[PDB]
Order: structure tokens, then C-alpha cells, then sequence
């Protein structure tokens, strides 16, 4: 069982920049016959399926870009994006087809530096259909920031929720390298139009003071 | 041309049963490499097994005696028939092909499947309820509008939103689902459009939930 | 005066493949006809382009014992066959090749040499098994981390058995990979190893030319 190590878990770098993924085997992916090491390189956009970019540690396939390479023999190698552009923010495995069990690596994330983007916010009330049913899912909307580390508090009535509240985040766009967050606020029928005000407030790098947008009815 | 078409996927209960197939066109399933990769949902890739040659069989050890490989020349398919399915085998599967050449050495893989999910779990498949997320003036920050839908209480994953059947794909941003305590899951799929064109264009997300056999559309209008 | 080899290639002609048992070497001949995967047991065969360049037009061919079978090996089991290269519905192996394994639990350190007396050119080859998993080095070798030493006067090289199971070719998981080497009159080969090696059983002196 070839043991597959890559470094880093994560790479973020500016665009333009030059990025370098080092991939350690567990044994030497070489033949005594020949001189051809047996690793291969997969990028992997979220969403969609692996695609292969280099095969035997150099080579690549068609239509796979010129910045791509492929270094190393034996049980060192590497991938290198000599100007990574903004449609590379994708997964990258390093996998050997040496022996079987065939065996990928842990994945590196890639990641696009650019300039400080604010979000822009907006508040959804829940729609009548829902609350006919009896759940009221307030959702506050972040379309597109930078960096993706963001905060988004709740307020009932001026009431700072926790508990009832969840949000998930997409990942980086491969073209803006923006992301973009939801969160939606789980509250029952009885306890939605008890209150008033509900506000989603935003803090961030690119907001100098935190942003609120509120809706009152309910 | 070289295309792998999956399915066979879903929900099992565990100790269940479920057969993948794979469809392909380009090339000869009798005269290339043949392998299964599964993602677990957000952790690596991960080998399963393979057929090549005069249908030689290899596994990975944490599914060998449960999973069984086959193909079929004539329908130019390939099939993982899986047995005794456990909670761990959660993943979406992978149709792999490689250039077996001399057969001698191993080969990567070159052209890939777009992945089918296969749930393992025994609470049973529930339909989603979608709800407006209606624009207003509190969604419009300037020159631009925003407005989705709200697919939520549903199981398993996954589904699937477009917007007015596929013909509108800029600025839309679906976001990953999320696990509410009661066991279901739940998700929003926004789109940025001008605000201008509101009045105008008429505005349907499309959800479609094959383990529950639904498909809503559902129109969103201004408030 | 040419070589007639009818389905059998150098590869299996040179081996000793059993499947080649109709062919005697006739001391001489001007060049060979082939019909080409020879080897009956999968593996790499290496300067195949340039053994059959030297082997192209010969003279004062012989086939010797270089390495007997019951006496050059002691301490060590010989009779390793396979399913792969198989002679009338049983098991068997290159009629000039042995393939050395454990005896009474042991493998131990191995040595032999070979002295050029035929006063012409001695054609010797061996091969390096390359087992599919740890747990059949240990069976047959008794160590993980095997070595194998081919010295002579004008080549030099040491051989590391990897373990890697490859796809099944023959119906094996494993390979064994061919080596060959020309030893001048005068001149000594020496072998030493202590696991994965196919010895030599049969050599050929030669006149080249
Ligand atoms: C193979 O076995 C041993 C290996 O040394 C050879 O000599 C024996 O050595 C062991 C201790 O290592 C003792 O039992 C005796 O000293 C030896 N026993 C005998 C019967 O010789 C032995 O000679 C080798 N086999 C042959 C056929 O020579």
C-alpha cells in the first residue's frame, strides 16, 4: 500500500504568481527496466469529475496548458503553475498506478490572492408559502467577498441569536475568485411573527463598520 | 466523443444491495482499463476496483468480497454490482478508462464519469419543498437584483437547480446543502440579474430530486 | 546456413522456453528467422534489439552447463517450477534457467562463480523475480529487502527486487525481469545475492562473426 503525501493542504497565492505542489511517495515510483516513473496528476474543479493533467511525472495530455509541469524521479515530484490564472482554483491529487491498490494523495487546495472585495447584502422574509406550513427561514445573502472568512450575526427584536441558524459557503469562483455565503434562520411560526425586527449584521475585512439589513414585518 | 454515462445510484438501507452502470462510446471496454474511484462527501479520492483484459478482477481490501466488477461487451457498459453496502461506503462513484496497451503496466486515468451518489442510510427518501426567495427593495442594493429559492426539507442528496431550464447561468450561485437537526437537508440558489428586467423576464428555478421521483418549478415574482 | 526458430523468438529460443524443446543448436548460422511475448513467464527482457544483433551471424555456437543443477547450489532448493511455463499439462520452467528458492526455512547468503575456460566468448543470463506482494518475498526468500550482484571483469551492476503487483499477464501477478552479459576468454562472472534470483543453468560459447 504506496503511501501518497502532498504539501501543502492549501496554497493560496496572488494571481499571477507562482505556485509549486510537492507530492512524497511512500517507495520510488521508477522501473529497473526502463526510466519512467509511474505518477500522475489530477486537478478537480468543485462539482465535477477528476481530470488528468500530467502522466508519467513529466508528460502532459492534450489540451492541458503549457504552465503545468510535472518534476521529479523516484519518490520526490512535483507540480508547478508558473502563472496561475483564475480558472486553476481547483483540487489537485497526485496518484500512483505503480502497484494496486491504485492510491491518490490528500488533495491541495489552490486558491486565487487579489484585492480586498466587500459583499454585497441582501435579506429574503419568508415567503407565505412556508409559513402557512409553520417554519419561518429567514435567509441573508453575501454575493460575492474576499477573503472568505466572514461573520454573520442574527437580530430579533435586537436579540442575538445563536442555535437556530446555519450557512454554508461556495467555493471559490474560477473566473473573479469571489465566494459567496448563505445563511438561513430556522424559526417556527409562533416565534417569527411574536417579534418584529430581524436584521442580519456583517462583519468583514472590506467593510469598515458592520453592514445590517433588516426587514420588520412578521 | 470519449464519454462515460453513470447510474444505478441512490438510497440503500444498510446491508442492502445497489448495481452501478456505466455507459461509454469512444472506445472498447474489452480493450482498456476499467476502474471505479468513489469520493467520500468532502474527503479524497479513493480506488475501488477494476476489470481488464480476459476479465482479470482486482479490489481495494476495505470492499473486496462485497463488491463484484463486471462488463458487458455487447452493451458496452461497465458494472459494479455492490453487496452488503455499510454507512463508510456513502460516496459518489467514479467511471475511470486508461490506454491498456501492452497490459504490462498500469495506466492512469485518463477520461472520468461525472459521478453518481449513493447514499447508504435507512430514513427513506422525502421530497423537498421549495419556496420563493421573493426580490424587494431590502434585495436590491443598486442596479441589480437578487432573487432564488429556498430548496429545503429533503433526503438524500443530491439535487439539482437551473434556472429557467438551463438558459440562465450567469451570476448563479447555488450553494452547498446543509443538515438541519431533524435529518433532512436543505439549501438556497440565488441569481444577480438586473434589476430592470424584472417586470420583463419571467424567473424559474428547477429543482429536480431523482431519489424521490420530484420535479418543481417554481416561478419567482417580486413582492 | 540460417537459423530456422519456427514459433518460438530468441527471447524463448535463448531462455530455454519449454515450449522450444524441438530445437538443437547447429554451430553456425548466417542470420535468423523469426515469427515473434517469448517469455514464457512475464518480464522484461532487457537488450533484446542488441542481443539479437550479437546472435545475428555466429560461429562455433555451443550450448554448455555452465552452473550445475545438483551440485552448484547448496543449501538451497532448485526445483521451482510454474504454472506459466507449463510442458505437456505440468508445471515446469526455462530449460536453462533455475530459480532458486528457500530450503528447510532458509535462504541463505549466496556465492558463485563461473571462469571463461571455453577460450572464446561464453553468452551467460540470469534473471531478478519481482514478487507481487511482501508476504510471497518472505515465503520463497525469507527477506523484505533483497539484493543481487552481477560482477565481471567489463560489467558491474546490483540488482533491487521492488515489490509491485502489476496487472495479471500469463495469469500472474508478477514478473521477472532478464539480464544477459558477454564474458571474454580469461575473464570471471560472479553472482551473489540472497533472494530473487534466477541463476543461470545452461550457457552458450560462441564465436561472433
Ligand atoms: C546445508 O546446511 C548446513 C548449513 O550450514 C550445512 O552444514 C551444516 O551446518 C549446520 C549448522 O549451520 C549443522 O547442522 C552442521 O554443521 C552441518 N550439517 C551437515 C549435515 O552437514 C550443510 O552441509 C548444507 N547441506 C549440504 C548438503 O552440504
Amino acid at each position: 500500500d504506496i503511501v501518497m503525501t502532498q504539501s501543502p493542504d492549501s496554497l493560496a497565492v496572488s494571481l499571477g504568481e507562482r505556485a509549486t505542489i510537492n507530492c512524497k511517495s511512500s517507495q520510488s515510483l521508477l522501473y529497473s527496466s526502463r526510466n519512467k516513473n509511474y505518477l500522475a496528476w489530477y486537478q478537480q474543479k468543485p462539482g465535477q469529475p477528476p481530470k488528468l493533467l500530467i502522466y508519467w511525472a513529466s508528460t502532459r495530455e492534450s489540451g492541458v496548458p503549457d504552465r503545468l509541469s510535472g518534476s521529479g524521479s523516484g519518490t520526490d515530484f512535483t507540480l508547478t503553475i508558473s502563472s496561475l490564472q483564475a480558472e486553476d482554483v481547483a483540487v489537485y491529487y497526485c496518484q500512483q498506478y505503480y502497484s494496486i491498490p491504485l492510491t491518490f494523495g490528500g488533495g491541495t487546495k489552490v486558491e486565487i490572492k487579489r484585492t480586498v472585495a466587500a459583499p454585497s447584502v441582501f435579506i429574503f422574509p419568508p415567503s407565505d408559502e412556508q409559513l402557512k406550513s409553520g417554519t419561518a427561514s429567514v435567509v441573508c445573502l453575501l454575493n460575492n467577498f474576499y477573503p472568505r472568512e466572514a461573520k454573520v450575526q442574527w437580530k430579533v427584536d435586537n436579540a442575538l441569536q445563536s442555535g437556530n441558524s446555519q450557512e454554508s459557503v461556495t467555493e471559490q469562483d474560477s473566473k473573479d475568485s469571489t465566494y459567496s455565503l448563505s445563511s438561513t434562520l430556522t424559526l417556527s411560526k409562533a416565534d417569527y411573527e411574536k417579534h418584529k425586527v430581524y436584521a442580519c449584521e456583517v462583519t468583514h475585512q472590506g467593510l469598515s463598520s458592520p453592514v445590517t439589513k433588516s426587514f420588520n414585518r412578521g | 466523443e470519449v464519454q462515460l454515462v453513470e447510474s444505478g445510484g441512490g438510497l440503500v438501507q444498510p446491508g442492502g444491495s445497489l448495481r452501478l452502470s456505466c455507459a461509454a462510446s469512444g472506445f472498447t471496454v474489452s480493450r482498456n482499463y476499467m476502474s471505479w474511484v468513489r469520493q467520500a462527501p468532502g474527503k479524497g479520492l479513493e480506488w475501488v476496483s477494476i476489470i481488464y483484459s480476459g476479465d482479470d478482477t482486482y479490489y481495494a481490501d476495505s470492499v473486496k468480497g462485497r463488491f463484484t466488477i463486471s462488463r458487458d461487451n455487447s452493451k458496452n457498459t461497465l458494472y459494479l454490482e455492490m453487496n452488503s453496502l455499510r454507512a463508510e461506503d456513502t460516496a459518489v462513484y467514479y467511471c475511470a478508462r486508461g490506454e491498456m496497451g501492452d497490459g504490462y503496466y498500469w495506466a492512469p486515468f485518463d477520461y472520468w464519469g461525472q459521478g453518481t451518489l449513493v447514499t447508504v442510510s435507512g430514513a427513506s427518501t422525502k421530497g423537498p419543498s421549495v419556496f420563493p426567495l421573493a426580490p424587494s427593495s431590502k434585495s436590491t442594493s443598486g442596479g441589480t437584483a437578487a432573487l432564488g429559492c429556498l430548496v429545503k426539507d429533503y433526503f438524500p442528496e443530491p439535487v439539482t437547480v437551473s434556472w429557467n431550464s438551463g438558459a440562465l447561468t450567469s451570476g448563479v450561485h447555488t450553494f452547498p446543502a446543509v443538515l438541519q437537526s431533524s435529518g433532512l437537508y436543505s439549501l438556497s440558489s440565488v441569481v444577480t440579474v438586473p434589476s430592470s428586467s424584472l417586470g420583463t423576464q419571467t424567473y424559474i428555478c428547477n429543482v429536480n430530486h431523482k431519489p424521490s421521483n420530484t420535479k418543481v418549478d417554481k416561478r419567482v415574482e417580486p413582492k | 546456413a540460417p537459423l530456422q526458430l519456427g514459433n518460438c523468438s530468441v527471447a524463448g529460443w535463448i531462455l530455454g522456453n519449454p515450449e522450444c524443446e524441438s530445437l538443437i543448436s547447429k554451430e553456425s548460422w548466417s542470420y535468423i528467422v523469426e515469427t515473434p511475448n517469448g517469455t514464457c513467464y512475464p518480464g522484461y527482457f532487457a537488450d533484446y534489439e542488441e542481443l539479437r544483433e550479437q546472435l545475428s551471424s555466429v560461429s562455433s555456437f555451443e550450448r554448455f552447463e555452465i552452473f550445475p543443477k545438483e551440485s552448484s547450489w547448496p543449501n538451497h532448493t532448485v526445483t521451482g517450477v510454474t504454472a506459466s511455463c507449463s510442458h505437456n499439462g505440468k508445471s515446469s520452467f526455462y530449460r536453462n534457467l533455475l530459480w532458486l528458492t528457500e530450503k528447510n526455512g532458509l535462504y541463505p547468503n549466496l556465492s558463485n562463480s563461473y571462469v571463461n575456460n571455453k577460450e572464446k566468448e561464453v553468452l551467460v543470463l540470469w534473471g531478478v523475480h519481482h514478487p507481487s506482494n511482501i508476504r510471497d518475498q518472505r515465503a520463497i526468500y525469507h527477506t523484505e529487502n533483497a539484493y543481487v550482484s552481477v560482477v565481471s571483469s567489463h560489467y558491474s551492476r546490483r540488482f533491487t527486487p521492488e515489490i509491485a503487483k502489476r496487472p495479471k499477464v500469463r495469469g500472474q501477478e508478477g514478473r521477472i525481469n532478464y539480464y544477459w552479459t558477454l564474458l571474454e576468454p580469461g575473464d570471471t562472472i560472479i553472482f551473489e545475492a540472497n533472494g530473487n534470483l534466477i541463476a543461470p543453468w545452461y550457457a552458450f560459447a560462441l564465436s561472433r562473426g
